[PDB]
């Protein structure tokens, strides 16, 4: 890399990180999606 | 020349026709057809008890010495009557050929067993058991090659579904692995990618 | 109509044979239970036996009655040369199984199943 | 030409490479990638969920051949276990990141491999 | 014992149906302006023989087959009904 | 350009975020949520407009077979700039 | 491979300047190509023995 | 040979649950032409396809689970009567749909310029 | 008689007339083509059918050469498939490289037909051509680049919808496909401009990168928007309804849906009912279980009987559920069942189907000579009967005249007056139509069912019986053809009066009930103000519309892509719709919530699955199990005979349909009233741009 640096990147991770697994910054899967159906709410005003 | 198409050998075509002419007049009473594949490969068509004559001829006949079985299995085509369609694969070393033998039988039906002609028929016929259901006549021993013990159901049947119905996991409680039925964390994903247009005239069947 | 009879010409024959796996069953499961080291009573053995046996009752054809004491026959003798493992004689038990609902309403409260 | 863990690539502007059009999860033999896809709040046809699941992976490389804008790629990284089976279940930031992390390297396996693709 | 409603089936084709046709060819509209307010439901059997259900209330019904009947004859059996004999 | 939710959780550039009483934020207890930081439509919002004299470009995405298809975008809408939709690259003619 | 784009995937150059390319491309890795109805069965003499798909 | 007179009955031999053969009911039909594309070769075979079963949500990535053996279980038959006598030896019941076909129909390019009639196109 | 061709060499007998596209299709073959619609008309543009004629030196447009006598077809020559790559080529010469940002996708002729007729590789070594993109408003998505000019959209929007507002400008290499000017393309059935263009495009804009075909499951379901019963496909991913497609029936449908009927799929994902609801101490809706609102709801149902019991149905419930909740009903002695749709009840009433079906069916309106529209917008109420109309206009010069409001359907009308007494007139016979109608050799009267909702609907009625029967005595006695038709707008309504149901709600205004089943009744005709003090009110359904606010205990259920379910059409055809989704949340299946509410009230009714659904179904009305079957019987005699009993006086107001515009087409149903593209559409069309 002191011969030949590779091409520099706004968006290149500037620190590099090791294997973070077993450590609380171990990565946690989740739906990257939003809530596909909307339920109905109810007015607040009471009627009769 | 055509660089990417393969070339044909109609010395080989002419060999393998003539030769299923012949094996279709010595044996009459059971060979239904005779087919040679535009790449060379020759297929008869049996009546389905005929496997043991045609098969010990095609073994011990001077002029057809088909010693070896290189396969044997079985095609499932839920269309038909008789859905299931046994194959055996024969290799010639003494005329270096080789040569297909069709038969159909249901679920019902037996088909004898082979292994008084060849002996790798014993597995080859557990197998097509296990995996299809066809049973097998005078088998020395049939029974589950493949599957775990006391499966149930054939799973290569074009109705079995492609995971099955039960899954296995270890059940703490009673200190053993249980089967349980199955459920899958994310279905299978089914994907219809038969294009609308014809491919192949050269097979387009008629309207009918 | 003249289809190839498989092992019996009748559906006497094919009791026949259902009789005599019955008996091969019926004898076999204190060795079962002896051999695999089973928590089950003989009794509850015999109950499974007839059980499985019980729901193919409705069975007409000599055909399908052959098969099914080949099937039978086979997993005797898995059971026999112990090539099954005490997972599967207990697999025949579902003990791990939930008891699934039969009635409309505990259906209809539990989900969408028919 | 190793292929190692998965990343999903950018454009030298920052832009995501993928646009969502789903030819490697249709080409994908252990069907391990999950796309779902919707117009971005500019109109870009972009994804909205990319999962892959390491587990189900065979590491065959189908999904960089069959990207026709060089979004996904299989890295040079083969040192990512882990102790849990839900951290090898990568969903589209994982996979970012991985491409944040690893860009230079995969630039470079990609400029020197290019020409024999 | 207090009727509410009259369903006839009758198949529009079946020899077995030529009396229940008949009846409702000349007889229907009278029998509709003697009780304007009863529903008399006149559907369409396909293969089945021709039936007469009657609907009291509390959901009690009866069936009756009209099957070879004649056009008096299907008058006889919806009279017993409107009368309760 | 990654934001927090009212509940403290970050957002993701889809607009993710659980629920205040979703059971499932159980799983980032005394762990993390993976947020990638940079968001792909800022940095190409980011990108300037370029100008160039003709009806009709061509945008292959840098790189030649190292970018995307090469497409070709018609600048004559002066309300609007051409958009090349692989890369997200805005294009106009010059006005004035 | 074989110069057919319709069995075997054009280069990624072409693709990303060819419309019948990219066409073809897409079609495969999607699709696939249709093989001609038939069985065969074929064998090759592999290290341990005849290694054969039918 | 003997002689028995039954109907087929396989499902004591096929290994499948009892809920999975009693709850069932199969559709027979030929699929609709796609109405994206012209093609009609997709229109030639009749299928056998399951009814619809419950599919959820995974907590755990989102995915969709299903608890249905035979959720993607398609058959393929050449004939409605092939279709049917495999439903009928497999226990399951059944939903026949008669194939549609389009009707015939009278093109004319001619009719675009008729002198009367109005067939005639405003614009080609 | 018909002559014979040969294709490829074998033997054809066609018609006189037939082209040589049609009859390679007579032996199965079918060749290529772009521009070629067999609904539209014959523009031989594309040049992608051109096929070799044995002797001819030169190639013949298949889809616009009449076949001569004794012609060979050689439709896999050598100089057909060199005509093919040639076309293929220059086609792909100019098209854009967007395959993977194009939703046509794995759906696309120009692929499909490159993959199986075109050559593998590109000669093309110039520059493409790039073309701005037009907007023709929210629902069609225009990329413009991609179009191959074949012109089926411009066929399409004039023959097909009456609307001219597509053309080609220019000419060249620069002709271009739009309007000219920044004009929408609004209008009932726009999407099939999108079902139609060969090519990405023209692309649906709800459904824009949302999903791949490969990955679709398709579910054949029937539309439930209106009364035409269309069918459709419901294109489904992981549980999940992605698209609606047209699906073919050349007897209702004939490969054509609505605008409404396509894109209102997205209210099933909004405004939805999914759990059961009951009311705290403070009157507010809360969350409960399903024992708890059943329970609720049976010790109410036990409390009180008789005609204290009513229940209102709605316009989008199904065979099954109007029957259980009839028995139901019917097991406390109670009537009070109703529908939220008015039908004139003096006379025949509800007795015989020939007096509230469509009579002469959608593909005998193909037939008619002459037809004669009745207080009736259909090109809104019914846009694939519009449709049918405007065809059979085109192709058989009918003459369609239209009594009332002048509405704009998309096609030449006579117009006659706005009044009832006009319909008095043609009766006795002082009008000259009544002279046309005697004349007419098959006439058609169709009475638009919004007309029947006034308060002289059964006079309306009796005026248009009295038409029917001047027409049938001075012309032909005989023959199977059918004069008088009610055109419906309700799903719901013909299997409700097929089961029983007293239509129009003047049974609960006679008698307010002490307890109310509104079973997706959200037309909102009867409220609070009109029930009794402490009334309860039960709503079952699927969406937080009227009902729902206004209940005391609520019910989630099914919708038509969830539920396997039967609706009756206008003409009297019965379809089940089948399982797309499964129901979200606890919403369960209508016909199983009643069931299960009788059984917890002990009147358990005597089905316990959806077969025993289905005989039920077959006791009360076999017509409801003939599916596919639209043949039915004609009482039009006893019905005529019956309504001149009773006559009221027409009142003095003009025939004014409640939808006039495309707007109040957009706006008609709870699913569409949810459904956030179709305020979008409705935005559109009000205020322009
Ligand atoms: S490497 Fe192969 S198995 Fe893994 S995600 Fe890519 S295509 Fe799928
Ligand atoms: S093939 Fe590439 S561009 Fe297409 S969906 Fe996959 S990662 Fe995205
Ligand atoms: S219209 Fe067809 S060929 Fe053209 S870019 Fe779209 S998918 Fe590709
Ligand atoms: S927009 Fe589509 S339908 Fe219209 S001319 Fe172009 S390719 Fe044909
Ligand atoms: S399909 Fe005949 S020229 Fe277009
Ligand atoms: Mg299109
Ligand atoms: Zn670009």
């Amino acid at each position: 890399p002191t011969t030949k640096p590779p091409t520099a990147r706004k968006y290149i991770w500037t620190n590099h990180k090791f294997n973070v697994s077993g450590t609380p910054q171990q990565y946690v899967p989740y739906s990257t999606t939003r809530k596909k159906i909307q339920e109905w709410v109810p007015p607040s005003t009471p009627y009769k | 020349t055509r660089p990417t198409i393969r070339p044909r050998n109609d010395v080989v075509h002419k060999q393998l026709s003539a030769f299923g002419q012949y094996v279709a007049e010595i044996l009459p009473k059971y060979v239904q057809q005779v087919q040679v594949s535009c790449f060379n490969e020759l297929e008869i068509f049996i009546h389905p008890d005929g496997v043991i004559p045609v098969l010990t001829f095609l073994r011990d006949h001077t002029n057809a010495q088909f010693k070896s079985l290189a396969d044997l299995t079985a095609v499932d085509v839920p269309t038909r009557q008789n859905r299931f369609e046994i194959v055996y694969n024969l290799l010639s070393l003494r005329f270096n050929s080789r040569i297909r033998v069709k038969t159909y039988t249901d679920e019902l039906t037996p088909i004898e067993s082979s292994v008084t002609v060849y002996k790798a028929a014993n597995w080859y016929e557990r197998e097509i058991w296990d995996m299809f259901g066809v049973f097998f006549a005078n088998h020395p021993d049939l029974r589950r090659i493949l599957t775990d013990y006391g499966f149930e159901g054939h799973p290569f049947r074009k109705d079995f579904p492609l995971s099955g119905y039960v899954e296995l996991r270890y059940d703490d409680e009673v200190k053993r692995v249980v089967a349980e039925p199955v459920e899958l964390a994310q279905e299978f994903r089914k994907f219809d990618l038969n294009s609308p247009w014809e491919a192949f005239p050269a097979y387009r069947q008629p309207p009918e | 109509t003249s289809v190839k009879p498989i092992f019996s010409r009748d559906m006497n024959e094919a009791k026949r044979r259902v009789r005599e796996l019955y008996r091969a069953w019926y004898r076999e499961v204190p060795n079962t239970v002896h051999l695999f080291q089973l928590d089950i009573s003989v009794k509850q053995g015999r109950d499974k036996v007839r059980e499985m046996f019980m729901k193919n009752a409705h069975v007409t054809d000599p055909r399908v009655v052959d098969l099914l004491v080949i099937k039978g026959k086979m997993e005797l003798e898995e059971t026999i040369n112990v090539w099954k493992q005490r997972t599967h004689i207990m697999r025949f038990f579902h003990e791990t199984e939930a008891p699934r609902p039969t009635d409309f309403l505990s259906k209809f409260y539990v989900g969408h199943d028919p | 030409r190793f292929r190692g863990e998965h990343a999903l690539r950018r454009y030298p502007s920052g832009e995501e490479r993928c646009i969502a059009c789903k030819l490697c999860e249709a080409v994908c033999p252990a069907q391990a990638i999950t796309i779902e896809a919707e117009p971005r709040a500019d109109g870009s046809r972009r994804t909205t969920r990319y999962d892959i699941d390491m587990t189900k992976c065979i590491y065959c490389g189908f999904c960089q051949e069959a990207c026709p804008v060089d979004a996904i790629v299989e890295g040079p990284n083969f040192e990512f276990s882990t102790e849990t089976h839900e951290e090898l279940l990568y969903n589209k930031e994982k996979l970012l990141n991985n491409g944040d992390k690893w860009e230079a390297e995969i630039a470079a396996n990609i400029q020197a491999d290019y020409l024999y693709r | 014992l207090g009727l509410r409603e009259i369903r006839i089936h009758l198949c529009q084709r079946s020899p077995g149906s030529q009396g229940v046709r008949d009846f409702i060819e000349k007889r229907y509209v009278e029998l509709k302006k003697a009780n304007p307010d009863l529903p008399i439901l006149i559907r369409e059997c396909s293969d089945v023989q021709p039936k007469l259900w009657a609907r009291y209330a509390f959901g009690q019904e009866k069936n009756v087959s009209l099957n070879n009947f004649s056009a008096d004859q299907v008058t006889r059996t919806l009279e017993n009904v409107l009368s309760g004999k | 350009g990654v934001r927090t939710s009212p509940t403290g959780e970050k957002v993701t550039h889809t607009g993710q975020a659980y629920d205040d009483g979703d059971y499932r934020r159980v799983r980032f207890s005394d762990r993390q949520k993976e947020v990638n930081e940079n968001f792909a439509i800022d940095l190409i919002a980011e990108q300037p407009v370029s100008e160039v004299g003709s009806r009709v470009i061509s945008c292959d995405g840098g790189g030649g077979a190292l970018g995307h298809p090469r497409v070709y975008i018609n600048l004559d809408k002066e309300t609007k700039t051409g958009t090349c939709g692989y890369c997200g690259l805005q294009f106009r003619q010059p006005h004035h | 491979k074989v110069d057919d784009a319709k069995v075997s995937p054009p280069k990624r150059a072409e693709m990303k300047t060819s419309m019948e390319s990219l066409i073809h491309h897409f079609k495969l890795y999607t699709e696939g190509y249709q093989v001609p109805p038939g069985a065969t069965y074929t064998a090759i003499e592999a290290p341990k023995g005849e290694f054969g798909v039918y | 040979l003997i002689a028995v007179d039954e109907k087929l009955d396989i499902t004591t031999l096929t290994g499948v649950p009892e809920e999975h053969i009693k709850t069932r009911k199969v559709r027979i039909f030929v699929p609709a032409r796609n109405n994206m594309q012209s093609g009609v070769n997709n229109t030639k075979k009749w299928k056998m396809e399951f009814d619809t079963r419950e599919r959820w949500e995974n907590p755990l990535m989102g995915w969709s689970s299903t608890a249905d053996p035979l959720s993607n279980l398609v058959l393929t038959f050449s004939t409605k009567e092939d279709a049917v006598a495999f439903a009928e030896k497999n226990g399951w019941s059944f939903d026949v749909e008669e194939r549609k076909v389009p009707k015939p129909k009278s093109k004319s390019y001619g009719a675009n310029f008729s002198w009367n009639k109005r067939t005639r196109v405003s614009t080609k | 008689n018909l002559i014979e061709v040969f294709v490829d060499g074998q033997s054809v007998m066609v018609e006189p007339g037939t082209t040589v596209l049609q009859a390679c299709e007579k032996v199965g073959m079918q060749i290529p083509r772009f521009c070629y619609h067999e609904r539209l008309s014959v523009a031989g543009n594309c040049r992608m059918c051109l096929v070799e004629i044995e002797k001819a030196p030169k190639v013949v447009a298949a889809c616009a050469m009449p076949v001569m006598k004794g012609w060979n077809i050689l439709t896999n020559s050598e100089k057909s498939k060199k005509a093919r790559e040639g076309v293929m080529e220059f086609l792909l010469a100019n098209h854009p490289l967007d395959c993977p940002i194009c939703d046509q996708g794995g759906e696309c002729d120009l692929q499909d037909q490159s993959m199986m007729f075109g050559s593998d590789r590109s000669r093309f070594l110039e520059g493409k051509r790039a073309v701005e993109d037009k907007n023709i408003g929210p629902l069609v998505k225009t990329i413009m680049t991609r179009c191959i000019q074949c012109t089926r959209c411009i066929r399409f929007a004039s023959e097909i919808a009456g609307v001219d507002d597509l053309g080609t400008t220019g000419r060249g290499n620069d002709m271009q496909v739009g309007t000219y000017i920044e004009k929408m393309f609004m209008s009932e059935l726009s999407g099939n401009i999108i079902d139609i263009c060969p090519v990405g495009a023209l692309t649906s804009k709800p459904y824009a990168f949302t999903a791949r075909p490969w990955e679709t499951r398709k579910t054949e379901s029937i539309d439930v928007m209106d009364a035409v019963g269309s069918n459709i496909v419901v294109s489904t991913r992981t549980g999940e309804v992605m698209r609606i497609l047209p699906r073919m029936h050349e007897d209702i449908n004939e490969e054509w849906i609505s605008d409404k009927t396509r894109f209102a799929y997205d209210g099933l994902k909004r405004q939805r009912l999914t759990q059961p609801m009951i009311r705290n101490e403070k009157g507010l809706l809360t969350y409960t279980t399903w024992e708890d609102a059943l329970s609720r709801v049976a010790g109410m149902l036990q409390s009180f009987q008789g005609n204290d019991v009513a229940a209102i149905a709605g316009g989008l419930v199904d065979a099954e559920a109007l029957v259980a909740l009839k028995d139901l009903l019917n097991r406390v002695d109670s009537d009070s069942l109703c529908t939220e749709e008015v039908f004139p009840t003096a006379g025949a009433g509800t007795d015989l189907r020939s007096n509230y079906l469509l009579n002469t069916t959608i593909a005998g309106v193909e037939e008619a000579d002459v037809i004669l529209l009745v207080g009736t917008n259909p090109r809104f109420e019914a846009p694939l009967f519009n449709a049918r109309i405007r065809k059979s206009w085109l192709h058989n010069d009918l003459k369609v005249a239209l009594i009332g409001s002048p509405v704009d359907l998309t096609y030449r009308y006579d117009h006659l007056g706005d009044s009832p007494k006009i319909l008095q007139d043609i009766a006795s016979g002082n009008h000259p139509f009544s002279q046309i109608l005697k004349e007419a050799k098959k006439p058609m009267v169709v009475l638009g069912s919004s007309a029947l909702q006034r308060s002289d609907g059964t006079a309306i009625l009796a005026a248009v019986s009295n038409i029917a029967q001047n027409i049938r005595l001075s012309s032909g006695v005989t023959g199977d053809w059918k004069v008088m038709n009610i055109l419906h707008r309700i799903a719901s309504q013909v299997a409700a009066l097929d089961l029983g149901y007293k239509p129009g709600v003047e049974a609960i205004r006679k008698n307010p009930p002490k307890v109310l089943f509104l079973l997706g009744a959200d037309g909102g005709c009867i409220t609070r103000q009109d029930l009794p003090k402490d009334c309860f009110i039960i709503y079952q359904g699927h969406h937080g519309d009227v009902g729902a606010p206004m209940a005391d205990v609520i019910l989630p259920g099914a919708a038509y892509t969830e539920k396997s379910a039967t609706y009756v059409n206008t003409e009297g055809r019965a379809q089940q719709t089948k399982v797309a989704v499964t129901p979200p949340g606890l919403a369960r299946e209508d016909w199983k919530i009643i069931r299960a509410l009788s059984e917890i009230a002990g009147m358990t009714l005597p089905y316990d699955t959806l077969d025993q659904v289905r005989s039920r179904l077959e006791e009360v009305s076999p017509n409801l199990v003939r599916y596919d079957d639209v043949e039915g019987a004609n009482y039009f005699q006893q019905a005529n005979e019956l309504s001149k009993l009773v006559n009221q006086q027409l009142l003095a107001d003009p025939l004014v349909p409640p939808q006039l515009t495309i707007k109040d087409f957009y706006m008609t149903d709870s699913i569409s009233r949810a459904s956030q593209t179709m305020a979008k559409c409705v935005k559109a069309v009000t205020e322009g741009i």
